[PDB]
């Protein structure tokens, strides 16, 4: 599996692989890695697909719940109900998450969640087997306030570096583009992003 | 640790030493390994000595309730009983206690009563209990008589925990000595195995062995 | 254990303390934990002190008959290559952890030894439970170009740092100068900041305290 | 029963004449990956106490919120809050400590070592230790894992024994903390070159320094170090 | 477990002035059954002394390859061995086993007949040689000699002193230990004779 | 996995005087072979002219002490300022370690004071409670190696009056403050020497009828 | 175990071993002698794990017999024993170690005294007035250490046996068929074919 | 383990219970009964655990008085050992299952006939014409698989038993030290005093 | 340990860190883990320090042989020593090691021989706890037939970044220059390659 989210100037983008394994069959090739807990926050799953979905799962009902309340959510607040729930069960899960979200004020945040149940908010972040192989590339290669071309180009060339080395990742490249014009799906396939 | 308890013409007679051992290192030589339940009430102690010397503590006090509300000394195999049901709920928990219940009552006349934290509970005339019990068996088994002199059952006891004592690495240091009557139980000393051996050596020509 | 080896401008001084262990109880309060491997060719040791003494001696022997052999003086680089290759051959079953140093034909040399047979060359080095309290003292103070003193007082301190603050070394400590011109000069005990306060009492017996059950004269005489 | 996951290496402090100092590298491990690196391990409460956490990560930010909470508790209807009844060093340690115990009593501990620096109300310098079993202790300097093998043999160099406090000064020690500092980023695997260092002191109160970096470092010999016995160019 | 915790016992040297001792228990029993009080630890060889603790069938076993080794030495050497020499050949026997060794917990004491001077050293399994100007301790109960020792103990004691030093260390040692004791003996060695005292304590 | 507990070194002493009482302990605190303090007191005042000491693991002796003052501090408000009886303390001690018996305090504890007839008294307990009263004892590290000592200078065993044929043992007197205090530091001094646990320095605080009263000595730090 | 008793007397020294060879849920022999002679006045009582216990025997009787008929004499108990222990010896370090314990009675000519040697499977040597294998000696060493004396006769020995036998009988968990008894003395070796109620 | 045997003859049931207690390496007790009347015409034998052994008796028994006292009627010996198979059934998936083996020997006043029941610790009921916990049926069941008759006397029956104690003192390892018998019939239970020479 | 080799124009480039570990100390900061194993055949060292070290004064004896027999060895023929060495004690090694070698007729040469025993003749090769994190940057920046600038940098900034993210790397960067010019020993330390 290889996760990244990157903010830029207009907000932030999310990236995955799409392939799901069980020792060295790919039980899926074209998964969705990347889940939506609210209108414009997102996250990026890596480890147990039971455990990260049943997470997400219930984030989303959290935040469901917090909306009818009191309003809108902030990214941070979302990162934190994620946090709570890997630390506190720590223990029982093995779920590495990225939560990235897109909000007026803040243009985007990107905060990692390790297999612990820290949190880490940062300018960008990698994660899943495939990240390892692109520790190097991604240090020498993020610039803050990309473009949003730059930023696409960022990941897909990542992402198509750990599709290549890590076994457990491949299949299609997946973006969701988070900012103030909306939510933009993109999708990339092998034969584009392989020869990059 | 050696403990021995035996009916006889007299009575009852219990002897134990007071060696206590963490491994093979001595931690005492003076370890009271007889709790004086009552007037007419001894327990012995062998295994982990928090246990027995904990649970006999408060047997007695389990006891002694039991004479405020009854009005009346408990019977020997009640009090056995007590200890043997307690330890019996921990079964399993790690308890460690060889244990003797000896008594005079009445209705009962000399009893004694072997505990263990297995749950095992029995009545007898003659138990060795302890690391050392074969040695005092030994002794006491082929010099055993129902009619013994209260002294000379006094000695057999006495003369069983020094056999132990000498060949137990984990037995020693002194014998303590009780003789149990209906009137209650008389105690008969501490003795020394450090003079007394010598002593029973010279007198008896016994442990010919050793060098002297 | 502690164990150090620091170069200076002309040579090399190497430097141990004298506490020996077995579990928690010192078994030798000023044993010696350098070696001499030829004249001028000494071993610091650290690790299982019976295998420290006899792979030590071991590759001495060795060195001392190629070195009547060849008619040359013996060179560290082979009392390290002799040494390592052994230590190798027995897959780090030899608990042997050296520092071995001295001078000879081609200069001043100073290396370690791991028990499984790795080999290190450097300025200065340390070795044994006292290894990373040495060490600090070491990346704290040593300098290129040492004078012979300098050295001493370096190596010398950074044994005492093992002393004071490992468990496992303690006592005195022992030092050896190889200097590239002259004779090499073994210092033992060149400190001794250990000495045991006089007692508070004497416990010499009246005589006849101690009961004894029989007597006789021993023949010695054949 | 947990293992730690995210880690921060040792945490180094001691004792000068008017306060104490105290230390951390900004790493958070992740194994033998140096993954995360803007990683404040010096937790200041109040501002005269400063509390210098190393091992599992996560635990380490659950502790902070807990201190937060601390401060805000003893806000509450205490109208001294910043006067005789603010936070005392001694108090943020015994809680700290209480917990600890607990945790390792239940056998879910807080894979922590911790150290408590600060000054007392009545000018006094605090100084101890716990880590995730539970034991404590204090001495003229004190450091959590690696740095107690390194650092306290360099810094009890400078105040061996209680009669040496008074005798150092804020410069002399300020130096020997940044100096182990450097010797730990030379032989500790799971060290950052750069850390925090905060001082409190009874008269200039708390300053805390961000972003510091291990300088004066000597590796020009390694040029002449070459092959590993025999080799010769 | 332990094989040097099988039989127990225990042995001791020390330094006097101008003379050396060196001190045994009796016993020898199989963990906590005591089966013999007459099992010495202390051998010798001409003029020099070894006691060895440890597993039984290794201290006898030892004994009679020192036996061996010392009778070839004198026949080859012309002269007996000396301490410091029997040293070194207690140690080279020792870790020519290092991968298999006696469980054993040897103990050389004499008087250098060339120098006069008083020896004593005690080794690991192994052979690591420890040669202590004072004392040397060696068993089950060497902790308890330990404490003995470094308290009761003072530099240039007269033989009859000595005695009651070393005595008193091994008699108060024994009495901590379960698998020590049981009898002990002593050696007071000199120059020109060599007294061997049988001391009296607990049988427990 | 998780291990709960851990070891801190140290060792205590206890003697018996005829109208005193002494608890001695070292002040070094270590883990493994590094030295956590060289002065962390280890021998408490508890009140009521009650001196204890839970050695072994830090952590559960500090608890243990804390549960243990905090009992006398209730004693008091239960039986107005009531002072509670050595004997007594010991009582309620061995219920605080035996109820903790299947996950129990891994200290070895000692207290010491003056009985009901003002006489000195020492009290040792095990991990779980059994205890007993002594004239003296060691606990901790160097227990093994204090011990014999104190059997031999405290109670004089193996001791007999020169010339009787060893048929006589040697009486039991009683020392004094002064001659107590030299076997406590001879007993210290001499397991430093041995044991790598034991050092830094001696703290002594000493019981009578006008209460508790200490003393310290440094002990050597390597 | 299997009960390996040893009293030397005044005169004489007497071997008591137990008939009984139990293997798992049965026991398969009553009347099995745990002995072999190893010269006219040597003999020689074992007890240990199955196969070993006779193979050792049987070899340290061929050596024994080798030697007497090379040197046309009879070593004594004490050299015999010496053999013995160091055969044990080596096997300790063996592939495959002898399992065995035993206890040597022999009469010594020469020296015209009876001798008794106990030597378990590690090469533990010693020389005893009595002693025994496996758990009996728990049982006996204090009976022993009890009515024992230097000069008994060999008529008082095998009384103090009969007293050990009883004590076993009545202790010990296992039905070890009862003793045989042997007596070596300055006419060699013998057994007490009436013991069964002696 | 212990010795414990039923056989069921013709108008009476028999139990015949080993009374050694041996704990490690020592007899503590050789007059041990073990053995608990539930009832006037019900005997029941045990085998087991340490302490299992008679806390479970013992409970059992307590319930049966109980029922006698409130129902003023004794339970026939098949509702007897229904509720004692309950009762183990339900205690082998309990936290600490007794480990209890027992036999219950009743003489049915209503049918007028005797009855022998064999449950295990695992709730395994079965009513038989003999039988035994632990490895005494390993000698015994082709004993009586062979001399065994439906109408035979309870004299006969103790003399099969006779039969069977003796197999088990010729082949068991153990000394058991004897068993006790005891005698369950139209008239209710008593002991044969008289079996250690019968 | 972070190693690799790294053919170009003139010839071949190695490079590695110089951090040897036990645990977490660093038993040497100041490692040479580029060995000579003949004039212009050289290997770095990843894996055990013991075995590696043994491996190669092994290899270099039976090249030392080798030529006062047949003359000068290929570095095809130095792969073939090590790999014979690895593979035939496979069991007993613990040896990552990498062979590069300069000759007139093919220029440089790089044979990557990893754990199993296996050979990889290779245009360059990483190795090494530190390599995992720079497979992506390596991938994307390596050229074939660069010139020796563009080479001593590509290492320079490879190798920074596995000393930046791998625990088990650091101190100072060394190279070895093999061209038909000589033997050219190169050193770059941490001020200098940290701010790359
Ligand atoms: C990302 C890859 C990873 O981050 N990690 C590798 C582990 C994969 C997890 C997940 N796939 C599964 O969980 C599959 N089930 C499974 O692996 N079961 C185990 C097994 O070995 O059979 C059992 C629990 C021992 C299946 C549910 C799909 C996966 O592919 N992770 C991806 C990404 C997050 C989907
Ligand atoms: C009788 C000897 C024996 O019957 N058995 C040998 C075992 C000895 C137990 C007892 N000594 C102790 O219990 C010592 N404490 C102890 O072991 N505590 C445990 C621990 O691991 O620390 C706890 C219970 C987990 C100590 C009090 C000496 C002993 O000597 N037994 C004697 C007799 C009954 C005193
Ligand atoms: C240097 C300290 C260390 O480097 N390491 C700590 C281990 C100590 C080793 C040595 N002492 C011994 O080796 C003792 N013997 C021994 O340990 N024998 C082993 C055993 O388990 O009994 C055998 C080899 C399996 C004893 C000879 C003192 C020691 O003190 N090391 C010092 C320095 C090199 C003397
Ligand atoms: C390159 C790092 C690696 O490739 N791999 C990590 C393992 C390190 C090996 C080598 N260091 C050592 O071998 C050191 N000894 C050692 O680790 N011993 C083990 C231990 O854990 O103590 C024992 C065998 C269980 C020491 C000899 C230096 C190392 O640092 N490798 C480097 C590079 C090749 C020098």
């Amino acid at each position: 599996t290889s996760i990244m989210a990157v903010t830029f100037k207009d907000g932030v983008i999310l990236g995955a692989d799409s392939r799901t394994t069980t020792g060295a069959y790919i039980a899926n090739r074209v998964t969705d890695k990347l889940t939506r807990v609210h209108d414009k926050i997102w996250c990026c799953r890596s480890g147990s697909a039971a455990d990260t979905q049943a997470i997400a799962d219930i984030v989303q009902y959290h935040l469901e719940l917090y909306t009818s309340q009191y309003g809108t959510p902030s990214t941070e607040t979302a990162a934190s109900v994620f946090k709570e729930l890997c630390y506190e069960n720590k223990d029982n899960l093995t779920a590495g998450i990225i939560v990235a979200g897109y909000d007026d004020k803040n243009k985007g945040e990107v905060y990692t969640i390790p297999l612990g149940g820290s949190v880490h908010k940062l300018p960008y972040a990698i994660a899943g087997s495939g990240s390892t192989f692109i520790y190097g590339y991604c240090d020498k290669n993020f610039r803050e306030n990309m473009s949003k071309e730059e930023t696409v180009d960022f990941i897909k060339h990542s992402l198509s570096q750990a599709i290549k080395w890590d076994g457990s990742s491949g299949g299609v490249i997946r973006m969701v583009v988070l900012t103030a014009a909306g939510v933009e799906r993109l999708i990339f396939y092998p034969d584009e992003y392989e020869q990059l | 640790t050696t403990t021995l308890a035996f009916r006889f013409q007299g009575g009852i007679i219990v002897a134990v030493d007071s060696r206590a051992t963490a491994g093979n290192w001595v931690a005492s030589q003076t370890v009271k390994k007889v709790i004086e339940i009552n007037p007419f009430l001894l327990g012995t102690m062998a295994g982990g000595a928090a246990d027995c010397q904990f649970w006999e503590t408060w047997l007695g006090s389990q006891c002694r309730l039991h004479e405020l509300r009854e009005k009346e000394r408990i019977s020997v195999a009640a009090a056995s009983k007590i200890l043997s049901n307690l330890v019996y709920q921990y079964k399993g928990a790690g308890l460690s206690m060889g244990t003797m219940i000896c008594g005079y009552t009445r209705k009962e006349g000399p009893t004694i009563y072997y505990v263990d934290s297995d749950g095992t509970r029995l009545k007898g005339d003659i138990f060795c209990v302890g690391s050392g019990q074969t040695f005092a068996y030994g002794v006491l088994d082929s010099n055993y008589k129902w009619d013994l002199s209260v002294e000379d059952a006094l000695y057999l006891g006495k003369r069983s925990i020094l056999a132990a004592a000498h060949r137990d690495a984990y037995s020693g240091g002194s014998v303590n000595l009780y003789h149990v009557t209906e009137d209650g139980w008389i105690y008969h000393g501490n003795h020394d195995v450090g003079e007394l051996f010598w002593k029973v050596k010279e007198e008896e020509g016994s442990f010919n062995n050793v060098i002297g | 254990t502690t164990i150090v080896g620091v170069k200076f401008n002309n040579g090399v001084v190497i430097a141990a303390d004298t506490r020996s262990t077995q579990g928690p109880i010192v078994a030798d309060k000023n044993c010696a934990k350098l070696h001499r491997i030829s004249p001028k060719i000494w071993c610091a040791g650290a690790g299982t002190a019976a295998d420290t003494e006899a792979v030590t001696q071991l590759i001495g022997s060795n060195i001392e008959l190629h070195s009547l052999y060849t008619s040359r003086e013996p060179r560290v680089v082979s009392a390290l290559q002799m040494l390592k290759q052994h230590l190798f051959k027995y897959q780090g079953h030899i608990g042997a952890y050296l520092i071995v140093a001295g001078v000879d034909p081609t200069g001043s040399h100073l290396f370690s030894i791991h028990a499984h047979g790795s080999t290190d060359v450097g300025y200065y080095l340390s070795l044994g439970s006292g290894s990373l309290a040495a060490m600090a003292v070491l990346e704290s103070h040593w300098k290129q170009d040492l004078t012979k003193e300098e050295a001493i007082k370096l190596a010398s301190d950074a044994i005492q740092a093992g002393i004071w603050n490992d468990l496992g070394s303690g006592s005195n400590v022992d030092v050896c100068v190889m200097e590239i011109g002259k004779d090499a000069e073994y210092l033992r005990n060149y400190l001794t900041p250990n000495v045991r306060e006089e007692k508070q009492k004497s416990y010499k017996f009246p005589r006849g305290t101690t009961a004894v059950l029989k007597e006789s004269i021993v023949n010695i005489c054949d | 029963t947990q293992q730690p996951i995210v880690t921060g290496t040792s945490v180094i402090s001691m004792k000068y004449d008017n306060g104490v100092i105290i230390a951390a590298d900004n790493l958070g491990s992740y194994g033998s990956l140096l993954r995360f690196n803007g990683v404040e391990r010096l937790i200041p409460v109040g501002d005269n106490t400063v509390v210098g956490i190393s091992g599992d990560i996560s635990d380490m930010q659950h502790i902070e919120r807990l201190l937060k909470d601390l401060v805000t508790e003893n806000a509450y209807d205490n109208p001294l809050a910043d006067a005789e009844e603010a936070l005392e060093p001694s108090y943020i340690f015994e809680y700290l400590a209480t917990v600890m115990y607990q945790r390792r009593s239940k056998m879910n501990p807080l894979w922590n070592a911790i150290i408590v620096a600060g000054v007392q109300s009545n000018g006094d310098q605090f100084l101890r230790y716990v880590n995730l079993l539970g034991v404590t202790y204090s001495s003229p300097t004190l450091a959590t894992g690696f740095g107690a093998h390194m650092a306290n043999p360099l810094l009890r160099k400078v105040v061996d024994r209680e009669s040496d406090i008074p005798k150092t000064t804020v410069q002399v020690a300020e130096e020997a903390i940044v100096n182990a500092m450097r010797v730990l980023y030379y032989r500790d695997a799971r060290s950052s070159r750069n850390f925090s260092l905060a001082i409190i002191d009874k008269n200039t109160g708390l300053t805390f320094k961000k972003n510091l970096q291990v300088e004066n470092m000597k590796w020009d010999f390694a040029k002449d170090i070459k092959g590993y016995g025999t080799q010769k160019i | 477990s332990d094989p040097s915790s099988i039989n127990g016992g225990i042995v001791v040297a020390m330094t006097g002035k101008d003379c050396v001792a060196i001190a045994c228990d009796l016993r020898l029993g199989s963990q906590s059954l005591g089966v013999s009080n007459k099992f010495e630890k202390i051998f010798h060889y001409g003029h020099v002394f070894l006691g060895i603790t440890g597993l039984a069938t290794d201290v006898t076993t030892l004994n009679e390859m020192f036996r061996y080794k010392t009778n070839l030495y004198k026949l080859k050497e012309e002269r007996a061995i000396e301490p410091e020499t029997f040293t070194q050949l207690v140690s080279s026997s020792l870790y020519e086993r290092r991968f298999g060794p006696y469980f054993v917990g040897p103990v050389v004491a004499g008087i250098n007949s060339k120098s006069g001077k008083p020896f004593i050293a005690g080794f690991d399994l192994i052979g690591c040689i420890d040669e202590a100007k004072d004392f040397i301790v060696s068993g089950t109960a060497s902790d308890q000699l330990f404490g003995m020792c470094e308290s009761l103990y003072e530099p240039n004691l007269e033989p009859e002193d000595l005695f009651e030093t070393i005595s008193q260390a091994l008699l108060n040692a024994a009495d901590r230990d379960a698998l020590s004791g049981w009898g002990a003996v002593v050696y007071i060695i000199k120059k020109d004779e060599v007294v061997k005292r049988y001391l009296k304590m607990r049988q427990d | 996995q998780f291990n709960p507990y851990g070891d801190n070194g140290g060792t205590i002493l206890g003697i018996a005087g005829e109208d005193f009482a002494v608890l001695a302990g070292d002040t070094r605190n270590i883990t493994d072979y590094s030295i956590n303090s060289r002065y962390e007191p280890k021998v408490f005042d508890c009140g009521d002219n009650i001196v204890m000491s839970a050695n072994g693991f830090a952590a559960d002796g500090d608890a243990l002490v804390k549960r243990f003052k905090n009992s006398v501090k209730w004693y008091h408000f239960d039986h107005n300022d009531k002072k509670l009886s050595i004997n007594s303390a010991a009582r309620n001690i061995q219920h605080l370690l035996y109820g903790k018996r299947f996950f129990p305090y891994y200290v070895h504890t000692i207290i010491a004071g003056l009985d009901e007839d003002g006489k000195g008294a020492v009290y040792s307990f095990d991990p779980v409670g059994s205890y007993e009263r002594e004239q003296c004892r060691a606990g901790g590290a160097a227990a093994s190696l204090i011990m014999p000592f104190l059997d031999n200078q405290v109670n004089f065993k193996n001791q007999y009056e020169p010339g009787t044929n060893g048929k006589v043992k040697k009486p039991l007197k009683y020392l004094s403050v002064e001659e107590v205090i030299k076997l406590v530091r001879d007993s210290f001094t001499s397991a430093t020497e041995r044991h790598i646990q034991v050092g830094d320095g001696l703290e002594i605080l000493i019981v009578t009828k006008d209460g508790v009263r200490k003393e310290f000595y440094e002990l050597k730090r390597d | 175990m299997d009960i390996i008793l040893g009293i030397r007397v005044q005169d004489s020294v007497i071997l008591a071993s137990s008939k009984a060879v139990t293997r798992g849920i049965s026991v398969l022999k009553d009347s099995d002698d745990k002995t072999r002679q190893l010269s006219p006045h040597t003999l020689m009582s074992f007890a240990g794990e199955a196969g070993d216990t006779v193979q050792f025997a049987e070899y340290i009787q061929a050596n024994i017999q080798l030697y007497s008929i090379r040197e046309d004499y009879e070593l004594s108990p004490q050299a015999v024993s010496s053999f013995v222990r160091q055969e044990l010896a080596k096997s300790i370090r063996s592939r495959r170690p002898y399992q065995v314990n035993v206890l040597i009675g022999g009469y010594d000519k020469k020296k015209n005294k009876p001798e008794l040697y106990q030597i378990d499977y590690l090469g533990t040597k010693v020389e005893l007035p009595y002693g025994a294998h496996g758990y009996s000696g728990f049982y006996t060493f204090s009976l022993l250490d009890h009515h024992y004396r230097p000069d008994m006769t060999t008529e008082e020995g095998l009384d103090l046996l009969k007293l050990c036998v009883q004590e076993l009988e009545k202790r010990m968990p296992m039905d070890f068929k009862g003793v045989i008894v042997k007596i070596v003395d300055k006419d060699g070796i013998r057994q007490v074919d009436d013991f069964q109620a002696q």
